[PDB]
DNA sequence: TGGAGAATCCCGGTGCCGAGGCCGCTCAATTGGTCGTAGACAGCTCTAGCACCGCTTAAACGCACGTACGCGCTGTCCCCCGCGTTTTAACCGCCAAGGGGATTACTCCCTAGTCTCCAGGCACGCGTCAGAT
DNA sequence: ATCTGACCGTGCCTGGAGACTAGGGAGTAATCCCCTTGGCGGTTAAAACGCGGGGGACAGCGCGTACGTGCGTTTAAGCGGTGCTAGAGCTGTCTACGACCAATTGAGCGGCCTCGGCACCGGGATTCTCCA
């Protein structure tokens, strides 16, 4: 194949890569022989120690979060205080990473519909990161591996951008209310919307 | 003349006052005290006469109970006279500070 | 269809109806039952009789015919159950009981 | 109105003490007792004035003092109820 | 019109002491005693009804309130008098 | 059951952001809020019955706070409640 | 659909306070400013308790408050010791206070 | 059946040393066992009354909290 | 050590402590023995017995504080039963 | 031991003012009837309480010794009690008056009640990160 | 150096909020009458002050003993684990009990008049206290 991004594009900082991270098609080749061809609609960014909600705030050197400063663009699937997973790729620097939030597929709905049921409307079937992590067959065995090896998950280039404030973080701190998360305008399949931010 | 030994008049005063029910503080200094304390909270107040009598009965009963507890505090220290230490200790055990 | 008072039905002197009206317009519950005013009237009648019998005995001990507040103070403070029911009250014009500790009496 | 706490005389405190069963009284009792009385009344009528401030009245009634005493666990019988 | 427990305390006084009267200040004291005991028992019955998620005060609530407030022998005699009154009221 | 846990946590995060509360201390704060609620509501109920008024408005709550709290704490609580009521009425 | 907690600038639920005032049999009718006032008073009191407790935990070099810090906060302040006088705190201990005549 | 003696002498000493006491006489222990027995009897009797009205046979902690609130000894930390 | 030196160390240790100084299972047995005389065949939640333990500990510690001030008032450093009776009478229980 | 002197008690007579009965009338308790829902009663679930079993181990326990401490006795001197005398002002009586509580009439705006709906809030998951030891 | 009790995604659910109607409780104003502040004055009771002297507070000393401290045995709590089932907790159903309303009627409350219990006065018998 040819539509796979390399290390010349993944070696970028947080904000300019996250601004160019709209509509990208994250495809995991699950071994049944099918593909999802799902397009992203919203992402989240962590610049570093400036944001208090980041997991690497103030130069954290935890033994779990150690593969991000070795090389930029590192694959990172990780739990959220339990069994729900989230999808992340890091960047050059300290505490800088981008997280994938919501996807919209075009095919293979029945497979993820059966795999989700471990009442089944497709609007709330993939409206969140833990929903797509239970739809893209995402496990804990995707931590020590790059984005350009063998036949695993990669990126594909598919065919207005509004910055919205964080929802669900509470009214605390001085960096939890800055609008930095980018999401599409006018799409009726977005989980987190901002009606007051549509007028800029 | 006849000269009573110290203590006997005190005991007969204890009999006389514990036998009677009449209020011991003069009413007009207590009325002026109530009005002087009430001047610090709301200026130009007025008092019903029954209110000042109620305050006098409450204050006299409180002082008599405190003097009972003060007396047992003084007897606890193997004394007969009462000191400010006894009033302070009685108020600290009762919780009033 | 002769009217019988609820106190006359319960064999009581305290009013069942007034106790019922006060339980209604005192904001104690949204509903007040039928047996609750009868029971509370009987309890209040018993407590009134218990104070008044001892106050009458105290007034008879002082060779007097009518009960003054001093007799009520003696009746309350000379019964232990009535004293601990009424331990934080001031009977006005009531005085105190005659007691002196033994270390103040002369030898 | 000034220095009316001295109107509660030394024989008045002696009468209240021999009501309470006290045989002998030191000289420093009286001033101390006066202070105690002030701490009582500044705690009682401050409530009662407050009650008078809620009914929009200018007269401190007896029943207000009864309520102020019942708030402090010092319930008074014989002046309404 | 001021309501008071005057004639009822007169009737109980003449029932227990037929040759004994009473003064006006003792009416004030006994009226305040009846009002305070009423407020105490009724407030405890309100708390009991609020605790077990009930909306009705019955004789069971007043019975448990009388048991909670009054000391032992007085409480037992009060419960006996109240249940006698309630049984007589229901049966007649 | 219903508790004041999340609101007490929000008050904590406003006053001390780098501070946490254990479970038992949160239970103590729930008991404290319920106890102060019962005290102020009971004093407001008594002041409704004394003045023969059937409504508990901000005046009874203000004087219940003034009766039930010691001096500087009562003054600041009255000031905060008056500020909240005026801002709510203006909005 | 603005809630009354955000309408008054308060962190406590005005609606839940209003519901507990209605269902608590306090009076027949309740006002509109009364739950706002009561929620503001409760929020101020818990802010003062939490501030003094966090100070007591910071002096003990602990970043999470326990009931001991609450006891130190209440009984080191005079006004809260006056308010919470007849109230005991589970696992609160007592203040370090040694009488003078016992020390040599 | 004498379980009041299970409140040991060093337990009374520990409770006094938290209370600031330096020396303890040998007749303190029986007196404070009687004190604990009276206080516990009062609170347990009120809690059992609450359990009787609730028509239960298990004494809950809420009944103990209500019993201590009745005496004026409010306990925070047990759902009160 | 000299007498009174280890005692002040125990005071400074136990006042900084938090935990329950009375033993849990004999206290539970005493609670059962007291409640047997009121209703037969009772049951207790564990939180009820812990609540009774915390209330009893706080009550006895406050009583011993007042007992200590009664003993210091009588020019003594040893507390005696008369001090407990005096503090309990001034409180109002006796 | 008698005895002087003061204090408390006790008899009978005066007079007053407050308790106690009579009575008219308002107004609140009672009698029937409806109607609605709170609550008693039966039944099932599954949480949590209870009884019991070994182990190890920290705490209770008994004993020995000694020194701090309670407690009794004693001397001193200071402060408070008793009493007479003089100054002070409570108190009783009476009156003026004016401010303030109570009451009634009449609105009128705020809160109860109800329908609909939607966004907070309680229940859930367990690696591990700081947090505590 | 080592143990350990809380941290943003998700289904759903249910109580709070907007909107509309009604009615009654509180606000406002004029009027009325108890009642509370203020003043004058005489009388006499109570407080204030001085002084003497008894007696208790207080400091010091000595002694007996009784608690503190420490050490070795001992014992039964504490923690963990297993089995069993009583009873808390919830749900459905039906019906009995209370809220509410209207008519009726008697009883309790205010007004009012009358006489007797009780405070007071005064001389005489009794008792207490101090004393040589």
């Amino acid at each position: 194949h040819l539509t796979r991004l390399g290390l010349e594009f993944f070696d970028q900082p947080a904000v300019p890569l996250a601004r160019a991270f709209l509509g990208q098609v994250l495809v995991r080749r699950l071994p049944n022989g099918t593909e999802l061809r799902g397009r992203i609609v919203e992402t989240e960014a962590y610049l570093g120690p400036e944001d208090e909600a980041a997991h690497s705030r103030g130069g954290r050197q935890t033994p779990r979060n150690r593969g991000m400063f070795m090389k930029p663009g590192t694959l990172y699937v990780y739990i959220i205080y339990g069994m729900y997973f989230c999808m992340n790729i890091s960047s050059q620097g300290d505490g800088a990473c981008v997280l994938l939030r919501a996807l919209e597929p075009l095919e293979g709905l029945e497979t993820m519909r059966q795999l989700r049921s471990t009442v089944l409307k497709d609007r709330e079937l993939c409206s969140g990161p833990s929903k797509l992590c239970q739809a893209l067959a995402i496990n804990k065995s995707f931590d020590q591996r790059d984005l350009a090896q063998d036949e695993a998950v990669w990126l594909e280039r598919g065919p207005a951008v509004v910055a919205a404030a964080r929802v669900g973080v509470g009214h605390a701190g001085e960096w939890a209310r800055k609008p930095l998360r980018f999401y599409v305008r006018g799409s009726p399949w977005v989980s987190v919307v901002d009606r007051v931010a549509e007028q800029d | 003349p006849h000269r009573y030994r110290p203590g006997t008049v005190a005991l007969r005063e204890i009999r006389r006052y514990q036998k009677s029910t009449e209020l011991l503080i003069r009413k007009l200094p207590f009325q002026r005290l109530v009005r002087e304390i009430a001047q610090d909270f709301k200026t130009d107040l007025r008092f019903q006469s029954s209110a000042v009598m109620a305050l006098q009965e409450a204050s006299e009963a409180y002082l008599v109970g405190l003097f009972e507890d003060t007396n047992l505090c003084a007897i606890h220290a193997k004394r007969v006279t009462i000191m400010p230490k006894d009033i302070q200790l009685a108020r600290r055990i009762r919780g009033e500070r | 269809a002769k009217a019988k008072t609820r106190s006359s039905r319960a064999g009581l002197q305290f009013p069942v109806g007034r106790v019922h009206r006060l339980l209604r317009k005192g904001n104690y519950a949204e509903r007040v039952g039928a047996g609750a005013p009868v029971y509370l009237a009987a309890v209040l009648e018993y407590l009134t009789a218990e104070i008044l019998e001892l106050a009458g005995n105290a007034a008879r001990d002082n060779k007097k015919t009518r009960i003054i507040p001093r007799h009520l103070q003696l009746a309350v403070r000379n019964d232990e159950e009535l004293n601990k029911l009424l331990g934080r009250v001031t009977i006005a014009q009531g005085g105190v009981l005659p007691n002196i500790q033994s270390v103040l009496l002369p030898k | 109105l000034r220095d009316n706490i001295q109107g509660i005389t030394k024989p008045a405190i002696r009468r209240l003490a021999r009501r309470g069963g006290v045989k002998r009284i030191s000289g420093l009792i009286y001033e101390e007792t006066r202070g105690v009385l002030k701490v009582f009344l500044e705690n009682v009528i401050r409530d009662a004035v407050t009650y008078t401030e809620h009914a929009k009245r200018k007269t401190v009634t007896a029943m207000d003092v009864v309520y102020a005493l019942k708030r402090q666990g010092r319930t008074l019988y014989g002046f309404g109820g | 019109r001021k309501e008071s427990y005057a004639i009822y305390v007169y009737k109980v006084l003449k029932q227990v002491h037929p040759d004994t009267g009473i003064s006006s200040k003792a009416m004030s004291i006994m009226n305040s005693f009846v009002n305070d005991v009423f407020e105490r028992i009724a407030g405890e019955a309100s708390r009991l009804a609020h605790y077990n998620k009930r909306s009705t005060i019955t004789s069971r609530e007043i019975q448990t309130a009388v048991r909670l407030l009054l000391p032992g022998e007085l409480a037992k005699h009060a419960v006996s008098e109240g249940t006698k009154a309630v049984t007589k009221y229901t049966s007649a």
